[PDB]
């Protein structure tokens, strides 16, 4: 739902700032590798 | 309205929220949260407006 909301909001916006991704990516994640893989897939 | 959306109520829970945002996932304490927050902007060796 959360990251799903992020994906759909991006796909309607056509873009995504780093801020919006940070707000929408989960909070359990601590490392930056999963975060950068999420950013790569989402791009 | 911000205080509506604001889930915390006091300095303890607010510091815990800040700690979770900065150093995520780690189990917070009162002491660790307070120390992180005070080392953010009000410890002279880690924040400098020149």
């Amino acid at each position: 739902s959360q990251l799903k909301l992020l994906v759909t909001r991006g796909k309607e916006q056509g873009y995504l700032t780093y801020a919006e991704v940070n707000d929408h990516l989960p909070e359990d994640i601590v490392d930056s590798d999963q975060i950068e893989d999420i950013i790569q897939m989402i791009n | 309205e911000t205080l509506r959306v604001d889930p915390t109520n006091d300095r303890l829970s607010a510091l815990v929220e800040i700690y979770r945002m900065m150093r995520p996932g780690e189990p917070p304490t009162r002491e660790a949260a307070e120390s992180l927050f005070e080392n953010l902007f009000f410890s002279e060796d880690r924040y400098d407006l020149s």
